[PDB]
């Protein structure tokens, strides 16, 4: 009754005198129920789960990032053609693309202690290369570019850098109950109820 | 038919490449998409260097377009090294670096497409049908 | 006096809100604090935040940057409402309406044609409302195009689309003209507003102590030129994230360069003057022809578009107070290595010009095998990349005895 | 692996069972060769049939193309005289009406005998034949390894306390 | 139809008085006045209700019943939203609304059966926390403060 | 684009010997077929077995004068489920091998691929290759999970 009494209200304000359809007040009230929000338990004191939300940079301890892979992030709007602002930009014009990078950038310098990123690299269905963000990838070329590990002092510059891209990335297993998950060293799963499963020690 | 070149196709009208089975395709798109970024070829070069959305590249499969989308990708980050290093370790890449007079301004143009290679015009035939319908909806009718 | 405070994190902000909060007290107890937010959980965290410090946080008001800014226009200049006529559904009725007694002009034609061929009264509102939506754009951020619109001058070096936007604006200007609604909308008010203040002698009543604007990075020049003249009255607070501490934005001519090198900042609590640039003599080899600054750090070049044009729109305020308080971060890990690049302006990316930088690899900086500030995952699937992320975060509890999941 | 499947992928060893099986279109949807343009014949003229018959076997030919070239180091052909026809024992089979005979026989019309003149005609370093040969000997070995150890690391606290911004309604 | 009873009813309960010396609502201005008070409360104690019972029982005289409620140690903040807070004659004042009352509807609504309501929905321990949420505001903001 | 880059230059010349027996090998004027070229880089790839060095294309001709639809299908696919069993039998002792040059690699059970056109005969061949105790996955599988 409230959003259709507003969208009315919202028609009457500007007196309009001609027939309006029905399809169109469905199609107007379908778009404005589900129009809604909720952000109430955002720093409730639970792990928060939220998207990037623009013009919004808390700083955190451990900031983690998912669906970093190209064609998810960063989000594309395309603009109308007939607008005015897309062919002469100004300063103050904003765009979503600018806004996602901006949102990328405040979430590298608001992250204080621990850093998490984490895109879907293979496909699940036919096993196909995924490639990640534009961001992420610019981002893992200047850690590449400007750190070096400590057991290849002076090899060279790409293989370094590749040593080091290789380092940080850690592919894991297609499925949980791999034994991989579950060996001892820099990683190990604290999944309890797949351990058994992995062992291979039950019977048939 | 003649043999193909990417470093001395002409660039103008209707061209039809026959890439035979196991040939280098995606390889040899890429190798056109940096033609047409960096503006090579002398006299059947392109009268102008495009950016990076103005290059329109159909492919149907949208897995084959992810995956040339990484390869371009890849190949202006590894031609951007090797501009800014003035050296390589591929033969392509060593005649595409000896085609160039400037090294400055081209791996400036390198940078910017590799900045802007989110906004890639790499899509599919339906997805460049309906972003050209909604792009300019009023000449074509299109909710 | 518009004080402009530039900080690496918000922690440091929050403390600078605390101490302006605790020096100067509100003289009526019940007037609310204006703090200018963005989203709600901004406005939450502040809320929080001023709590934990205050041990109360109470009567302060979080509204919207354009809702403070019709609210200032109302107090300040009287007959006009507190809803503005020109809403996006307003106008999209309004437009709805208007675009049928327009189809018989010459410039419509584009128009008939798409709107002719079948109409169930579906493509009219998609249109209206499209078209509203720009208006409503053109509000926000272009009073010079809505103001040439209104006495009937096409604008030189536009798009084709003003050829049928134009004679539609206009229409609407005279068809609340011709309605009993009011005439005043939010790019014809600006100009008076910020006139109205300089012409004036005394300060208007109604208007609040102390206005915060914090955890907003992107305004358009037109709010800007609008919170100049409300600062040349009411001492207002911008509270401004920044990540590089040095000037990082574009340039206007060589005579504006001057100006901001005369410009200089002073610290909150150290109050010694510090530069912008980290060469005053060499400022000018940074900038190109064009205006834009060679930013030697490519990740802040290629992901801060967005402030490095707020930055230049800051900066281009003539009564502005710029006050710096960056708290450095010692580099250890390679989180805070990548903040210290990115906050001390430089490039730590070796590129490998000559063939004795090529073959040396010590010239970088040790990344420690045990550093897991900054770590890249490849996962299969969406169940499987949550999957790891939980015992990823469980191990991040298990090494840190002092962490809460809310700081995750 | 299916041959629509394998287009643009790599594989060491190819093996083709089934590459002399061929299917006859029934219907009469062709192209025109002057126009160029889909023509769909709704009435059984046998001019249609055979213009839609030779645009299928050019589409074997094709599929024949891109199965043959997804092999690196090695692939192995299944060919055999195959009679579409009802008739047992015709004096001639159909190999020719398939996509690979049409390259082994030249597009000709032969016997089984024929067939195998034209298998053994083109015999080069790289391109062998072999007899098909019926037996098996025992299935495979296992050679199974041994599993190491391995346990799931466990969190010795609570993850956190009890934190919770709640109002009046929260305690009640 | 119910509307011209609405608004005799609503100038009814405007014109009635509600203080100790009889100020009634029409006299507050609206620089008085502030509606609908959001509040955060900070607390870095776990919350045990057996040692908040008692402290409220040694004073709140309405404690007398009321069996004590049973709540986990929260530690953290506290939201609020208070209703009206307004001051008068240099003097604050708390205004809250309660509009449920299904099971009254002759007068025996008198101080006693308010009381029992006070008691059985437990609404001493808001009144006490918006208490100690406007000693805090007013010790925050105005100087030389005094309960 | 002359150059092939993907298979061993004894593959390259059994396609260019196969399709280039008449003119016009697909059938049609405006199709035309043309002899491609080897890559110098892996001119020394070699398929060796046990006894020598396999050939590249191999036509296992099933003998007989004419058979059916099912009973060849069956033949081939037995003939197909030996050749695999033989290459992985002798491919986990060392004799079956891939070699780049000097470089050998052994041929695992992921290397052997069967290249078919229908569902009816991929089940063939993996019902074909399940008795020898050989487990085969099928990529081309579309069936939807909810009609198990």
């Amino acid at each position: 009754e409230q959003q259709w009494q507003a969208i009315i209200a919202e028609g009457l304000g500007a007196q309009y005198g001609d027939a309006v359809p029905l399809s169109l007040l469905r199609d107007e009230l379908a778009q404005r129920l589900d129009q809604e929000r909720i952000s109430q338990r955002f720093l409730a004191g639970p792990v928060n789960i939220c998207t990037l939300m623009p013009m919004r940079s808390i700083p955190f301890k451990v900031v983690c990032l998912l669906g970093m892979n190209d064609g998810v992030y960063p989000r594309q709007l395309a603009p109308l053609g007939f607008d005015l602002m897309s062919q002469k930009p100004k300063r103050g014009d904003r765009s979503r693309r600018d806004d996602d990078r901006y949102l990328f950038l405040e979430a590298l310098i608001s992250a204080q202690q621990k850093l998490y990123i984490s895109y879907i690299g293979r496909s699940i269905q036919d096993n196909s290369e995924r490639f990640p963000s534009v961001l992420v990838q610019e981002l893992i070329d200047y850690i590449g570019q400007s750190h070096y590990l400590p057991g290849d002092e002076a090899l060279n510059c790409d293989e370094s850098e590749a040593r080091v891209k290789a380092h940080l990335t850690c592919l894991h297993t297609r499925m949980p109950f791999d034994p991989q998950n579950y060996q001892p060293g820099e990683r190990q799963s604290y999944a309890r109820e797949w351990l058994p499963a992995a062992s291979q020690a039950g019977k048939a | 038919a003649e043999t193909l070149d990417p470093l001395r196709l002409p660039l103008q009208g209707e061209r039809l490449i026959e890439a035979s089975a196991g040939t280098g395709k995606t390889f040899t798109i890429a190798a056109l998409y940096l033609r047409l970024l960096l503006g090579l070829g002398g006299s059947a070069a392109f009268p102008r260097p495009l950016t990076v959305e103005e290059l329109l590249v159909v492919t149907f499969t949208e897995a084959a377009t992810a995956e040339l989308r990484g390869r371009i990708r890849s190949n202006i980050h590894e031609l951007r090294i090797a501009c800014l290093r003035e050296t390589t370790d591929n033969p392509l890449y060593e005649r595409l670096l000896e085609e160039i007079d400037d090294k400055a301004q081209a791996a400036q143009w390198l940078l910017l497409a590799e900045r802007q290679m989110d906004e890639a015009a790499v899509f599919t035939i339906h997805g460049f049908c309906q972003r050209m319908l909604n792009l300019n909806a009023f000449e074509s009718g299109m909710l | 006096m518009l004080r402009v405070y530039h900080s690496n994190r918000l922690d440091v902000l929050e403390a600078l809100m605390e101490f302006i909060v605790e020096r100067e007290r509100l003289d009526d107890p019940f007037e609310p604090e204006m703090i200018l937010v963005q989203s709600t959980g901004m406005a939450q965290w502040l809320q929080m935040t001023l709590s934990q410090k205050f041990g109360i946080a109470a009567n302060i008001d979080f509204p919207l940057p354009a809702s403070f800014i019709w609210d200032m226009f109302v107090r300040v200049l009287p007959e006009i409402p507190k809803e503005s006529a020109f809403n996006k559904q307003s106008m999209s009725w309004k437009l709805m309406t208007l675009l049928p007694q327009l189809l018989e002009r010459e410039d419509f034609t584009l128009l008939r044609h798409y709107l002719t061929d079948d109409s169930d009264k579906r493509k009219l509102f998609q249109l209206s409302s499209k078209a509203a939506d720009l208006f409503d754009q053109y509000l926000v951020y272009r009073p010079d195009w809505l103001a040439q619109w209104e006495t009937g001058h096409l604008v030189e070096g536009l798009g084709e689309a003003q050829a049928w936007q134009a004679p539609l604006w206009k229409a609407l200007v005279e068809y609340t003209h011709q309605l009993g609604q009011p005439r005043w909308h939010r790019a014809n008010l600006y100009q008076r507003f910020i006139e109205t203040l300089e012409s004036a002698t005394t300060c208007p009543p109604g208007l609040p102590s102390r206005v915060f604007i914090c955890g907003i990075s992107a305004l358009p020049p037109v709010y800007l030129q609008a919170l100049q003249a409300l600062g040349k009255h009411i001492e207002i607070h911008l509270l401004f994230t920044n990540p590089c501490r040095y000037y990082w934005g574009d340039i206007k001519d060589p005579a504006y360069l001057a100006k901001l090198l005369t410009r200089q900042r002073r610290h909150s609590f150290e109050d010694r003057e510090l530069p912008l640039f980290r060469d005053s003599e060499n400022a000018g080899q940074l900038f190109n022809s064009d205006g834009e600054q060679d930013v030697g750090n490519p990740l802040l070049a290629s992901w801060g578009k967005l402030g490095r044009d707020y930055i230049y729109l800051l900066s281009d305020l003539e009564s502005s107070q710029e006050l710096d308080a960056f708290v450095d971060v010692t580099p250890d890990n390679l989180l805070h290595n990548i903040q210290s690049d990115i906050l001390e302006l430089e490039n730590r990316a070796v590129a490998g010009v000559n063939i004795e930088e090529f073959s040396r690899s010590d010239n970088k900086r040790p990344l420690d095998p045990l550093d897991s500030s900054i770590t890249f995952h490849v996962c299969h699937s969406p169940q499987r990349e949550v999957e790891v992320l939980h015992d990823r975060l469980l191990a991040m509890l298990e090494e840190d005895p002092t962490l809460t999941p809310r700081d995750i | 692996v299916t041959i629509h499947k394998s287009k643009g992928l790599e594989y060491p060893l190819v093996w083709l069972p089934f590459i002399t099986n061929f299917r006859v279109q029934e219907q009469a949807f062709y192209h025109d060769r002057h126009s160029f343009e889909a023509v769909l014949d709704l009435n059984a003229a046998p001019e249609s049939v055979d213009l839609a018959e030779a645009e299928r076997l050019a589409e074997d030919l094709r599929l024949l193309y891109v199965a043959l070239t997804r092999s690196v180091w090695h692939c192995s052909l299944g060919v055999a005289p195959l009679v579409r026809r009802r008739g047992d024992k015709k004096g001639d089979t159909d190999v020719h009406q398939s996509a690979l005979g049409r390259l082994l026989q030249k597009g000709e019309p032969q016997d089984a005998a024929g067939l195998r003149t034209c298998i053994e005609a083109l015999c080069d370093d790289d391109i062998a034949w072999q007899t098909a040969q019926t037996g098996d000997n025992q299935p495979w070995q296992v050679n199974d390894v041994s599993t190491a150890e391995l346990n799931a690391k466990t969190l010795q606290r609570l993850p956190g306390d009890n934190w919770r911004v709640t109002s009046y309604s929260g305690l009640q | 139809q119910w509307e011209p009873v609405l608004t005799e009813w609503i100038t009814a309960v405007l014109q009635a008085p509600l203080n100790e010396t009889g100020v009634s609502l029409s006299q507050l201005s609206a620089r008085n006045k502030q509606v609908e008070m959001e509040f955060y409360l900070p607390i870095s104690e776990p919350l045990i209700a057996s040692q908040l019972d008692t402290l409220i029982r040694q004073f709140d005289p309405l404690s007398a019943g009321c069996p004590p409620l049973e709540f986990m140690q929260v530690r953290g903040m506290l939201k609020g939203f208070i209703d009206l807070v307004f001051r008068h004659e240099g003097r604050y004042y708390l205004l809250a609304y309660k509009s449920n009352w299904l099971g009254e509807d002759s007068s025996a609504y008198t101080q006693q059966a308010m009381a029992a309501a006070m008691q059985a929905h437990r609404y001493d321990l808001q009144y006490q926390l918006y208490t100690l949420a406007l000693h805090r505001y007013l010790r925050h903001r105005i100087a030389d403060y005094d309960y | 684009l002359d150059t092939n880059w993907r298979s061993a230059p004894g593959m390259v010349n059994s396609v260019n010997k196969l399709f280039s027996q008449t003119d016009d090998a697909f059938m049609f004027r405006e199709i035309p077929f043309i002899p491609v070229k080897s890559a110098g880089k892996n001119q020394a790839l070699r398929f060796v077995f046990k006894g020598e060095t396999q050939p590249a294309m191999k036509m296992w001709l099933m003998e007989g004068e004419s058979c059916g639809v099912g009973d060849y299908q069956s033949t081939m696919a037995q003939v197909c489920a030996a050749q695999i069993r033989d290459w992985l039998q002798a491919g986990q002792r060392g004799e079956a091998l891939l070699m780049n040059g000097d470089d050998a690699r052994p041929v695992r059970a992921s290397d052997i691929s069967v290249l078919v056109r229908s569902r009816q005969e991929a089940a063939q061949v993996r019902d074909a290759l399940t008795l020898l105790e050989i487990p085969s996955v099928y990529l081309s599988n579309r069936d939807s999970v909810f009609e198990t």
